[PDB]
């Protein structure tokens, strides 16, 4: 899925 | 005249009881602090001047000395942290917040760069600033009906002041502070000047890092169609905030997400993907990645921005960074993609560049790309076309590659690879 | 970014 810094 | 003074000439000067007299040995001190090569912050600290320099802040008869004592604490809290906890413990933070509101626009200024540097150490001389009431004065003296009519370096030290009171993570900024400088930092993200913009930009990045919460903050004050537009300035320095503050945004919900895709972002991405500096090319990749981690649709707006041979360029060559962001954006695609989709992703020519970064030394890496595959082939089992596939990694080299991957170090890599191979070959 | 000297 999504991913942050 | 008050240049190449020694410390204790001007703790002499400083200690006489003479205004004059130490108006022209904080000049002096500021002159030392100026230079370039190794200004002697720490002998000046040592010497027990910063309470008289804060003192001299107050000074309002003497507007010169309330300047140079200005600049002189400046260029200290510019230094380590242990230089600015010593201005902050000089007790310059209430003294420096009184000078914002100064009739001389040269003394309002150095305290505005004074708090940008104080602010800047970190969350908790972050929080500390505002706690002192700072934010009020500075969103007064941008208090204009056009930005336009102030001074050009004046308005650049403002929103660099302001981007230091949006910047650092834990904690962040106190969410009511970030409300009170949003519609000021929106305003400063439309100015005409490109390191008002470029600061502008950065604030909104480090107001955008973190809970999606914060994220919609940001997104409903409208800034995405701006940072759309700033995204495909020609200047480097607004590029690389602006393409941190999409990223970021796309990190968040579906919904937030698509406000970029509305904004019309992914058009400028054939450049982004090409761009000659490494970290626009990483960045823009990963935000690539959080964008094929959204929908369906979303996936759909990608194909149809021919974004899909962008992403096999970069797979096929760049840095190995922007290699394993294109890993990732590929793993995202076929993972929610539709059959059409991820046949039209192998038909762009993605197996090959796919295959080449097995040979990587990077565990990571090898376990999403051996996702990446399984994922093709479960769309490949949907039409019948597993033995089309099975040859096709064949002829390029790939089965050996994953050969060698059955005698791994890694498990996760171990039994991936085992499983294509008595699944598939 | 961080801190900014002045001259």
């Amino acid at each position: 899925g999504k991913r942050k810094r | 005249g008050t240049v190449n003074w020694s410390v204790e000439d001007i703790v002499k000067g400083i200690n006489s009881n003479n205004l004059e007299s130490q108006l022209q040995a904080t000049q002096a001190a500021r002159k030392l602090l100026s230079r370039e090569k190794q200004p002697p912050i720490d002998n000046i600290i040592r010497a027990g001047l910063i309470p008289k320099f804060v003192s001299f802040l107050g000074k309002t008869d003497c507007s010169p000395i309330q300047f140079e004592s200005a600049w002189a604490l400046t260029n200290i809290a510019s230094g380590t942290s242990e230089q600015t906890k010593a201005v902050v413990d000089g007790g310059a933070i209430p003294a420096f917040i009184s000078l914002l509101a100064s009739p001389h626009a040269h003394i309002s200024e150095q305290a505005v760069w004074a708090l940008g540097n104080i602010a800047g150490d970190g969350s908790a001389f972050r929080d500390l600033v505002i706690k002192h009431g700072a934010i009020d004065p500075l969103l007064a003296l941008l208090a204009v009906p056009d930005l336009s009519t102030l001074a050009c370096g004046y308005l650049r030290n403002l929103t660099w002041t302001l981007s230091n009171l949006c910047r650092n993570k834990n904690p962040a900024p106190p969410l009511d502070a970030v409300e009170q400088i949003l519609p000021t930092l929106v305003r400063l993200l439309h100015h005409n000047d490109p390191e008002v913009l470029a600061d502008s930009c950065w604030a909104i990045s480090y107001l955008t890092d973190g809970p999606n919460e914060r994220i919609e903050m940001v997104v409903k004050k409208g800034v995405v169609p701006q940072l759309v537009k700033l995204l495909g300035a020609t200047e480097l320095p607004i590029v690389t905030p602006a393409l941190r503050a999409i990223g970021n945004i796309v990190t968040g919900t579906d919904e937030q997400t698509q406000k970029v895709i509305d904004a019309g972002a992914l058009a400028v991405f054939p450049s982004l993907l090409t761009n000659p500096k490494t970290n626009i090319q990483k960045e823009a990749t990963w935000t690539m990645s959080n964008i094929t981690a959204g929908r369906q649709d979303q996936i759909q707006q990608v194909v149809n921005h021919g974004l899909v041979p962008f992403l096999v360029g970069v797979l096929s060559k760049a840095d190995f960074k922007t290699q394993k962001e294109a890993a990732w954006a590929i793993t995202n695609y076929t993972s929610g993609g539709t059959v059409e989709q991820i046949v039209y992703l192998v038909h762009c020519g993605i197996i090959e560049p796919l295959m080449n970064l097995l040979s990587a030394k990077d565990t990571k890496i090898i376990q999403v790309i051996l996702d990446a595959i399984s994922n093709i082939f479960q769309a490949a089992e949907k039409l019948g076309e597993t033995e089309k596939l099975s040859i096709m990694i064949e002829e390029c080299g790939g089965l050996d590659k994953i050969e060698a991957l059955q005698r791994h170090e890694n498990e996760s890599v171990y039994k991936a690879s085992l499983n294509l191979i008595e699944k598939y070959f």
